């Protein structure tokens, strides 16, 4: 669970299955765990939507018909997955993470589908 | 390269949510009704569930910290409630015929207490009640005539008597965070509440806790471990308090040495009164008593551990208090139900300079609280016949820093206190909540169909 | 909103006085009280502290015991 | 042709759901401990967040609608809450020894106001407490013997003194729903209420609403625009009360113009009473100013809107309301904490044909209020030292036709009201609760594998 | 969001994604927007189970092995995408929802993933 | 709805399709409820997680890349959809549910996605 979120990417990539185990793991003071519980379930639940209105919805892992951009940081391929770790990514990241999304729940499927209607005619 | 998602992924972030405690099993077997207020509270992991975190460092603050709070808003809700239904008090605000004692119990013990003696409502509406009752001086107040009182909170708030049933025992409780949260455990022993901590685990409940319940004096709390630690926000800032947390448990033996007698008063219906009787044999004050030398080398170690902030070499003085109400002036607390405040003056009259019996400080006995400022309220703390005894644990301390305007010439500590928050912070030192986020993208020459 | 100093006054050599801080505005048990000195054309100087909520205060070195600083949490004065 | 359904689609329904405020942010700093009531309430989207509408018509019914419902309940709710912790005033239904007043203020201010003076609870429950406060003559009565008057709720309705922490400022509050809900917002100025709107807009943060509260007067209301608006569920139905809004302000100077004094009696414990003192100086009656011109034109401006619905020329007459009580038969509202009860008759003795000072209409003030005709609990208005003004703008009324069995002969109109819900419809008249449906099927000759 | 459900079907078919975009967006008066927000929630799964028990559940658009019923308002192919709108159609065809759902729940998957078992084995 | 429990394996694998019907099938004592559909929604969730975490997720049935053991109680083809019933598998079952949870949610996808991945390159 969470092991070593220190080890690099390519080492961490071995496993993600226990970080996504015990994420669910099966009065007022009682009104509390309630209200939390709930927003726990949203919270995995704004997970799975944005996914599955991803081309991934397919758990866990998921390429994707968009490619890099240069000024994203240009750096390198062993750079990263030898060298780097999440939030060390992330936090870089921030910067960039809404058009990315934008552009994915956009772009990809809503193209991507009606193209495939364009051949599931045929 | 494309793009690729990844669901599980190793990022969180600072944030603080809403948490649940957890009070494990053995404590839920004890028959008679309701405990300390945990009512719905689940147990306990039995087996402990962690994972140590390998190149992992970020920055804990014991300060900009919240599950504190959390716990603060979460124990005076309860206190709240504990006695929410409890019996009210409203015809005692009455004025009250007293006098002092008859024994031979020393001026050690003179008056102090007193036998008030007044008129109450019965069962029923009509008939008035003569009756009496023994109380502690700082319950009762003159009123410009031989000895008529006033109760201290009548004039400010009203009041209301715990249902004896309850019982002022603090007892582990284990908060325990939902998923998407985690809390950070930090292992090194040497953090002083701020920055990061390099030796850390990922924990969801965290230990038993005792929410022990003192000023000046902190009890039964966490030890420290190989050179005790001190923590504050910014010393140099003296007005920011001080907290410290021992390696060494302080052996502390707390007595409240007389044979009570307990009166079930019938200010019916329902509603029944209790009130002190007269006590049995003679009458000695309620005090504590610690093992001198072990107080001398733990506060050795101590002023060991701070002239390293002050120069090695320092002038030390402790004292006696800067003068504050009685919970802060003096070492506040509960034992045994009932509430001692301990003269706390002797323990500190010393000085430091650089690299036998056993103490017997004595603690007077109050009734009336209306803790946390809440007034409003206050609370009626009933009486307990027999006598009280107190074993202990002392583990900490909140102090105060004399702010004598020099370079580092002499600096003088009191024991501090007020906020009660830091008896608290002090078990929440080490402590993260962090919300993760399980997803994470990468650029990778991966194509779809 | 401020506060309430009370007026100027005189007394004597020796004797004692009381002197008053009214506070509207606010919370008076949170946050912390502090008060200061300017003499006969003079740097000026701190005198002490209190925090209104249990009453703890911290008196400098040369000035303890000469000066007594209280609160009353029901007037929040 | 196979079938294909869609997720996301356009179409949705008659429903009603519940629904959530919104308090934006500037209003959650002032320091001072809790505002109106909004404890929990969650700011505001900063940004205008609407999506006009392309060739949709639906139909808007400003009576069938619910939201109005949704916050007449929700502000009894939070009425009962405001008042739930404040203190109690049992001990006041009491013999009040009176007598009327000793200064130089005219038979306009004769009286009216009262000197009682009665016995009370002390802080404790022995003593009693001579004491003495002043009255408006509206909140006591006599009994059958010098001068021995009740308050008037005694016989039927207890009564709380609201927190003085409270203060009766309306904020703007949005009403925000939930997803799967949308408000239809319609865009037109000419909509009566009832029927399709075309010009639409889609919306979930409704703007801003204060809920100003008053009767036959409207205030602080929001404005029409060209052509000033009424609305009926249907008007030939002379016992629906009409309801008008303005496309122009009025202005309106209300004023208690006394400088009072308070008294924070001690009927301790905590609760603490705040009774009336002596006036400062002279005594006048509260009133209220108005722009007569403007008055005059607004008044035009409306009985030109209405001959419409009652021939280009039918005979107009307004008058002084049919009777009803003091909240009914006078502008009944609230300003600065105290109560107002203005009486309207001035504004209205006036007859309309086809197509200099400011007028001052006096206001007697009250302080015993069970609104809503929630009885069983009356609140007590506290006083307020100094004197109290108030500026408002007038955007609409509401209004009674006279039922002149005729054929369209004389009609005449009084300043209806009671039902409070009005205030609301009032600008509740432009929206709608959807329920909308993401999904939506249709036949296609696709296949799948 | 919501742009112009006055636009014929065939116009409108051209983004379905913002009407899913804000569809979730990320003490007494205190509960009532928990109780709605939670009902927001069972109606957004109440529509993907309808969805996955379908051959759907591939987000938003989803071609089926059934066809049309004359009977069910005898109409045209320009005369709808070109002509008509959402509710427009619905408001008719909510005479006939009921056995749609009851057919397709039943007589697609349960019949096609079974044949598919039937050949998922060799 | 729940048809014929002791009727064979076999003849209840007919339909699948209304215990999956009615499942979800669309103040102090007002709390109550709202704590119950609270965590039935939690359970198929619950459920349709530790289903998408497996090669399954379509829903209903799906086969499976790992067989049986020898141990799990050796038996026969006809003897259990011809001869026995539902809670009769699984009261045995009981004994061993864990491990085979553990082992498909790992063993399975993990590697089967990765392996994909390994040719979803190529
Ligand atoms: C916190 O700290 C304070 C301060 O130290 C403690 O206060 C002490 O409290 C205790 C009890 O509460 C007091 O004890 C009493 O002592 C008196 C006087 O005894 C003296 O004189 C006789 C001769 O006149 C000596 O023989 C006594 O020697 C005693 O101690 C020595 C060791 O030092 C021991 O070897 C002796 O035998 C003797 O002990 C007892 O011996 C036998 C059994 O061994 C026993 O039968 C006998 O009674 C002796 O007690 C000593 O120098 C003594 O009279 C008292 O007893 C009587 O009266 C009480 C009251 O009615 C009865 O209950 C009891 O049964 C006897 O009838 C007490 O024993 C002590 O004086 C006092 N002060 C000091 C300085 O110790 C607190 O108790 C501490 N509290 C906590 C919680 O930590
Ligand atoms: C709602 O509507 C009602 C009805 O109109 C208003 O009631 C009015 O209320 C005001 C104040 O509340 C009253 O004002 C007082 O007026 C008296 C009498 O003044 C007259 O006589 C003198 C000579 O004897 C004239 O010079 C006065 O002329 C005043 O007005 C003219 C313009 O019309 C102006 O040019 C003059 O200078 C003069 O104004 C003032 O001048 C100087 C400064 O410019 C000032 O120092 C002086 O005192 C004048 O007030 C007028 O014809 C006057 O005596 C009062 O003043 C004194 O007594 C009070 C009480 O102690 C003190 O507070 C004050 O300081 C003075 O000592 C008042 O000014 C007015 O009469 C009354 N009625 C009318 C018809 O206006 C409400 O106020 C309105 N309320 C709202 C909320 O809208
Ligand atoms: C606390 O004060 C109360 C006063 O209400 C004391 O109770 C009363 O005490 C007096 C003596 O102080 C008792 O008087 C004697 O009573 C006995 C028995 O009735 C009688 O034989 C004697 O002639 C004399 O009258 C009185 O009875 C007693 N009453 C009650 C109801 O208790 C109490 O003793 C005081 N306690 C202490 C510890 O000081
Ligand atoms: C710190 O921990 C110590 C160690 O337990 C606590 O001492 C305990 O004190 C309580 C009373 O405050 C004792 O409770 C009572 O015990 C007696 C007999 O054990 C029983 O008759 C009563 O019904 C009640 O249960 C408790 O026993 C005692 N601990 C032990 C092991 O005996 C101490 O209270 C803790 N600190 C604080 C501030 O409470
Ligand atoms: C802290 O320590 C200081 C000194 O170490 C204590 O100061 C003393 O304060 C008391 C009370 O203000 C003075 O007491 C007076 O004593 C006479 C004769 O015994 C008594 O009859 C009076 O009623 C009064 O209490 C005392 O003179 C003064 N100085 C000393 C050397 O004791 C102070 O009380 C301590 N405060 C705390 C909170 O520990
Ligand atoms: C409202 O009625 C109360 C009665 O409770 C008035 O209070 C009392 O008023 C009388 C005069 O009406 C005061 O009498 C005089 O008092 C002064 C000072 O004590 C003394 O020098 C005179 O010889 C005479 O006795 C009386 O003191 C006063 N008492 C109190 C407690 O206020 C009050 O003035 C009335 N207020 C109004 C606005 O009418
Ligand atoms: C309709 O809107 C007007 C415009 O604001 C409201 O007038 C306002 O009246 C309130 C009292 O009812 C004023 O509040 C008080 O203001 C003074 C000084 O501003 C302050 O000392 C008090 O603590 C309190 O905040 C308010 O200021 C005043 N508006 C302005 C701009 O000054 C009117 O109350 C609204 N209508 C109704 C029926 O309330
Ligand atoms: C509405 O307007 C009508 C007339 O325009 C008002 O009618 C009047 O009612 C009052 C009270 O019932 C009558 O008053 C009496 O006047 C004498 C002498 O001034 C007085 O001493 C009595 O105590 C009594 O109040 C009055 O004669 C009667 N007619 C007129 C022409 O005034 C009515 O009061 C108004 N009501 C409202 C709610 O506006
Ligand atoms: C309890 O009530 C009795 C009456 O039953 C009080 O006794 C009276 O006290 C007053 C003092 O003001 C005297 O004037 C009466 O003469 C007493 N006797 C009576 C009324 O019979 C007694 O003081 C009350 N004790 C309290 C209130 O502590
Ligand atoms: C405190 O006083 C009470 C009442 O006198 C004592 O209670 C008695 O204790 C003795 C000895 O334990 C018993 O034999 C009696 O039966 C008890 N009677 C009652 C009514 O309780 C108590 O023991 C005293 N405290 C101590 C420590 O002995
Ligand atoms: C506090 O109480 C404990 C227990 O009553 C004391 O510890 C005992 O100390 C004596 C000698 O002082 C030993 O003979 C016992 O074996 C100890 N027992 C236990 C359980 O600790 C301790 O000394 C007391 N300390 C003070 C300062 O009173
Ligand atoms: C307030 O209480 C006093 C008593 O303290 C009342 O004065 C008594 O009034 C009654 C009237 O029925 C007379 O019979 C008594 O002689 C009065 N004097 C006493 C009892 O000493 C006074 O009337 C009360 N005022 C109220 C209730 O408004
Ligand atoms: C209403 O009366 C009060 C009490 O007399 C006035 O309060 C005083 O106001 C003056 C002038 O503003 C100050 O100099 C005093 O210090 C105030 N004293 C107190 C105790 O408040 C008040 O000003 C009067 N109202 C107005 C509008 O002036
Ligand atoms: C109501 O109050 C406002 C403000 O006090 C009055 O408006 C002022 O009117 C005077 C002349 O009447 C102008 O000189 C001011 O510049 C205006 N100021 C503001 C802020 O409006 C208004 O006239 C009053 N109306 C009545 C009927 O009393
Ligand atoms: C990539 O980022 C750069 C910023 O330097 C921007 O100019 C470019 O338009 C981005 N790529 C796309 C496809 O928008
Ligand atoms: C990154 O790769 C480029 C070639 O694409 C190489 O020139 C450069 O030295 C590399 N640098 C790092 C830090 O990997
Ligand atoms: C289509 O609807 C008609 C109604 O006219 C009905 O007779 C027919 O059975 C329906 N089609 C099927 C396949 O049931
Ligand atoms: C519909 O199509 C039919 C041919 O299938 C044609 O005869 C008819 O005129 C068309 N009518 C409309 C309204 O589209
Ligand atoms: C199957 O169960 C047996 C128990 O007899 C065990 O020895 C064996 O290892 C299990 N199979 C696998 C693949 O682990």
């Amino acid at each position: 669970f969470l092991g070593a979120a220190g080890s690099t990417m390519g080492a961490a990539s071995m496993t993600l299955t226990v970080q996504a185990r015990n994420l669910l793991s099966g009065t007022v003071w009682g009104i509390k765990q309630l209200q939390a519980r709930v927003l726990a379930v949203e919270r995995y639940l704004r997970d799975q939507q944005l996914l599955g209105i991803w081309g991934c919805s397919g758990k866990l892992i998921c390429c994707t018909n968009v490619p890099w951009n240069s000024s994203w940081s240009n750096r390198n391929l062993s750079e990263i997955w030898d060298n780097m770790t999440w939030l060390q990514w992330d936090k870089e990241i921030s910067n960039y993470t809404q058009i990315i999304y934008g552009l994915l729940e956009e772009s990809q499927n809503q193209q991507e589908k009606n193209e495939q209607d364009l051949l599931a005619l045929d | 390269l494309w793009v690729t998602v990844y669901y599980g992924v190793p990022v969180w972030k600072d944030a603080e949510t809403t948490l649940f405690c957890a009070s494990d099993a053995k404590a839920y077997e004890t028959e008679k009704h309701n405990v300390w207020a945990t009512h719905a509270c689940v147990p306990t992991d039995p087996n402990p569930q962690e994972i140590h975190l390998e190149n992992v460092t970020e920055e804990f603050n014991m300060w900009k910290n919240n599950m504190v709070e959390q716990m603060h808003t979460d124990i005076i809700s309860l206190w709240d409630q504990s006695l929410k239904p409890c019996v009210k008090l409203t015809p005692l605000c009455v004025t009250l015929q007293c006098t002092n004692v008859t024994n031979n119990i020393t001026d050690d013990m003179r008056g102090e207490l007193k036998n008030c003696s007044f008129n109450m409502t019965t069962e029923l509406r009509d008939k008035k009640q003569k009756v009496y009752s023994l109380f502690y001086r700082l319950d009762v107040v003159q009123i410009n005539s031989n000895k008529e009182y006033r109760l201290i909170n009548c004039n400010t708030s009203a009041i209301t008597q715990a249902c004896p049933k309850v019982s002022f025992e603090p007892i582990p409780i284990h908060y325990c965070a939902p998923a998407g949260f985690a809390i950070l455990k930090c292992k090194d022993k040497k953090f002083n509440g701020t920055g990061p901590c390099p030796s850390v685990s990922t924990v969801q409940c965290t230990h038993g806790i005792k929410p022990v319940v003192s000023t000046q004096l902190l009890l039964n709390g966490s030890l420290a471990e190989e050179e005790v630690m001190i923590r504050s926000e910014n010393i140099t800032n003296n007005a920011k308090n001080i907290l410290v947390q021992f390696n060494t448990p302080v052996q502390i033996n707390c007595t409240r040495p007389n044979n009570n007698t307990r009166k079930s008063i019938r200010i019916g219906p329902g509603q029944a009164f209790y009130a002190t009787g007269d006590i049995i044999g003679d009458i000695r004050q309620a005090h504590c008593n610690v093992s001198k030398a072990t107080w001398n080398e733990t506060l050795g170690k101590v002023v060991k551990q701070l002239r390293k902030h002050f120069g090695n070499n320092t002038i030390i003085r402790f004292a006696n208090s800067s003068g504050g109400d009685l919970e802060v002036t003096t070492h506040s607390f509960n034992c045994g139900g009932e509430f001692f405040y301990c003269n706390t003056s002797g323990l500190f009259n010393s000085t430091w300079i650089s690299n036998n019996d056993s103490i017997t400080l004595p603690c007077r006995i109050k009734q009336i609280i209306n803790m946390w400022q809440r007034i409003g309220q206050a609370m009626y703390a009933p009486p307990i016949q027999g006598v009280i005894r107190c074993v202990s644990n002392i583990t900490g301390l909140i102090l105060t820093r004399d702010g004598g305007s020099t370079n580092s010439t002499t600096e003088t500590f009191r024991p501090g206190g007020g906020d009660m928050r830091d008896n608290w912070r002090s078990e929440l030192y080490k402590y993260k909540v962090v919300k993760i986020e399980p997803l994470g993208v990468a650029p990778t020459r991966c194509k779809r169909r | 909103a401020g506060l309430m100093q009370s007026g100027a006054v005189m007394k004597n050599s020796g004797a004692s006085v009381r002197v008053s801080c009214q506070a509207d505005g606010y919370d008076f048990i949170d946050y912390v009280i502090h008060w200061f000195r300017q003499r006969r054309g003079e740097g000026l100087e701190w005198l002490g502290w209190m925090n209104p909520s249990g009453g703890g205060t911290n008196y400098p070195r040369p000035f303890q015991g000469k000066v007594t600083m209280t609160r009353d949490t029901s007037t929040e004065t």
